[PDB]
């Protein structure tokens, strides 16, 4: 079973796939290869809750039904900044404009 | 005509299986290659139907005429019925291009008369107005089949 | 109820017409066996005042509605004229009704001999 | 796997598999001629639109050549025009 994820920190979003049976640590290893930060320098979140390294993605709540390619599940990412883990921060995307009148 | 049903007398049972979120219009190509619309299939339904070996079928969205796939291709032809079994015609959505998918959504939200009131690049008006049509798709498929032969 | 010889003749003529196969081996009567439903083709019932098909004709022989070969002929002639009225000249179905009309005439002559 | 960085008009960075981004001929053309090696900047594509484009690359890669019921690619009315403009530019 494949899970489709959005790993988000500030103004950065990683679009990646993973196995439901794969662990949080393996996902931290994917983040390392891209953002050059070891797993211990990372904190992963499913909304407000901090995810443990050993737990599988399916255990966290990432299933095929919720982590879809056309609608990925958001995985929050926090880095250790100034010798301590920064507060979880994801900048919002832009807002769509007012819908046109002919589209209304 | 290149794309037409062969005048065969070999009966063929088919299951028209709608595995798409759309209302499906089955289209039978007659012996003179002219498209014939058949009763529509609501989403998530299947019907056991009577056809003939060598008969040509196409599948469209009933409301918009958007193109659909049948057994992962554009045309369906009833073939060999293995040990009595009906042939399965699995009707699905294609993986549309983002542009064609966007065109579909904009078409569902704007009346044709209002297309040119949208603030978009000039060629996109031409694409909006180039509505999906059975006859249009047939002409393209005719050329495609001729190039193979 | 009709005399047994009459019923045999009616069925023999109608079986000849229905089992008629052209040069290509195509059974011309096939589409004429059953009328299009009133739901699918209401125009047919708005245009054709006396609709009939080969199943209705078979049922009229069976229930002794035809008391002669003339009575049977009238219904076969009505089916063919209907086919010629609703459908365009040159269409396969229009052409098939012309041949079936001829096959009927020949089959009646053979049985009368 | 190689990764490319797609940057929205408002400075959002989207990291996608090189393969997914090459779905677009426009992206391919701007990864072979223009600040960094595999970074592309879109001066008029906003983050609410670019994010949907990346979802589309994923959807297309997963569902192309697959024996599965294909779901509809969803597009909210409010993002429909801007998504049409970008898909046109990108040729996707
Ligand atoms: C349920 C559902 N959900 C999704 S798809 C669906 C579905 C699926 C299947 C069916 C039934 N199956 C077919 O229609 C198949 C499919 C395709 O393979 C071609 N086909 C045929 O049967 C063709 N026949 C032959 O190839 C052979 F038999 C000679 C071998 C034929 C069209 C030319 C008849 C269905 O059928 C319902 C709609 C199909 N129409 C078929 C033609 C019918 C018909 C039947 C009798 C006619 C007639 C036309 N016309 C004309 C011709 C066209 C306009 C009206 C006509 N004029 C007459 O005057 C007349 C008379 Br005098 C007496 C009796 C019948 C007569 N008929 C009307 C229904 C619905």
């Amino acid at each position: 079973m494949d899970v489709f994820l959005m790993i988000r920190r500030h103004k950065t979003t990683i679009f990646t796939d993973a196995k439901e049976s794969s662990t949080v640590f393996e996902l931290k290893r994917i983040v390392e290869g891209i953002l050059k930060r070891p797993p211990d320098e990372q904190r992963l979140y499913k909304d407000d809750q901090l995810l443990d390294d050993g737990k599988t993605l399916g255990e966290c709540g990432f299933t095929s039904q919720t982590a879809r390619p056309q609608a990925p599940a958001t995985v929050g990412l926090a880095f250790r900044a100034d010798d301590t883990f920064e507060a979880l921060c994801i900048e919002p995307f832009s807002s769509p404009p007012e819908l046109p009148d002919v589209m209304k | 005509p290149v794309l037409r049903s062969v005048n065969s007398r070999e009966p063929s049972q088919v299951i028209f299986c709608n595995r798409s979120p759309r209302v499906v219009l089955p289209v039978w190509l007659n012996f003179d290659g002219e498209p014939q619309p058949y009763p529509t299939l609501p989403p998530g339904t299947g019907r056991r139907i009577h056809s003939y070996r060598g008969h040509l079928w196409l599948f469209r969205d009933a409301g918009t005429h958007d193109g659909l796939l049948v057994n992962q291709t554009e045309l369906f032809v009833p073939s060999l019925n293995v040990d009595g079994q009906p042939i399965f015609a699995n009707i699905t959505l294609p993986v549309y291009t983002l542009k064609e998918r966007c065109l579909q959504v904009v078409r569902s939200l704007v009346k044709p008369e209002n297309y040119r009131r949208l603030d978009i690049v000039r060629s996109l008006y031409e694409d909006l107005e180039d509505h999906p049509n059975v006859q249009k798709d047939l002409e393209r498929l005719t050329q495609e089949r001729i190039a193979h032969q | 109820p009709n005399p047994p010889k009459l019923t045999k003749q009616m069925n023999a003529i109608i079986d000849t017409v229905i089992n008629y196969k052209d040069s290509s081996g195509r059974q011309l009567s096939e589409v004429f066996i059953q009328l299009p439903s009133r739901k699918e083709l209401p125009e047919y019932y708005e245009l054709i005042r006396k609709p009939v098909d080969f199943k209705k004709i078979k049922e009229r022989i069976r229930n002794h509605k035809y008391r002669s070969l003339g009575d049977l002929e009238k219904d076969v002639m009505l089916l063919c004229h209907n086919a010629q009225t609703f459908n365009l000249e040159g269409s396969q179905i229009y052409e098939d009704s012309i041949v079936l009309q001829s096959v009927f005439k020949s089959a009646r002559q053979k049985i009368a001999k | 796997m190689m990764y490319v960085k797609l940057i929205s008009s408002d400075g959002h960075e989207f990291i996608v598999k090189r393969e997914h981004a090459l779905t677009s001929g426009t992206i391919k053309a701007m990864l072979s001629g223009p600040n960094e090696t595999n970074e592309v900047n879109f001066r008029e594509i906003p983050s609410h639109v670019l994010s949907k484009v990346c979802m589309y690359f994923t959807y297309k890669v997963r569902y192309t050549n697959s024996s599965t019921e294909i779901p509809e690619f969803p597009i909210a009315p409010e993002i429909a025009l801007e998504l049409l403009m970008a898909a046109n530019f990108l040729d996707c």
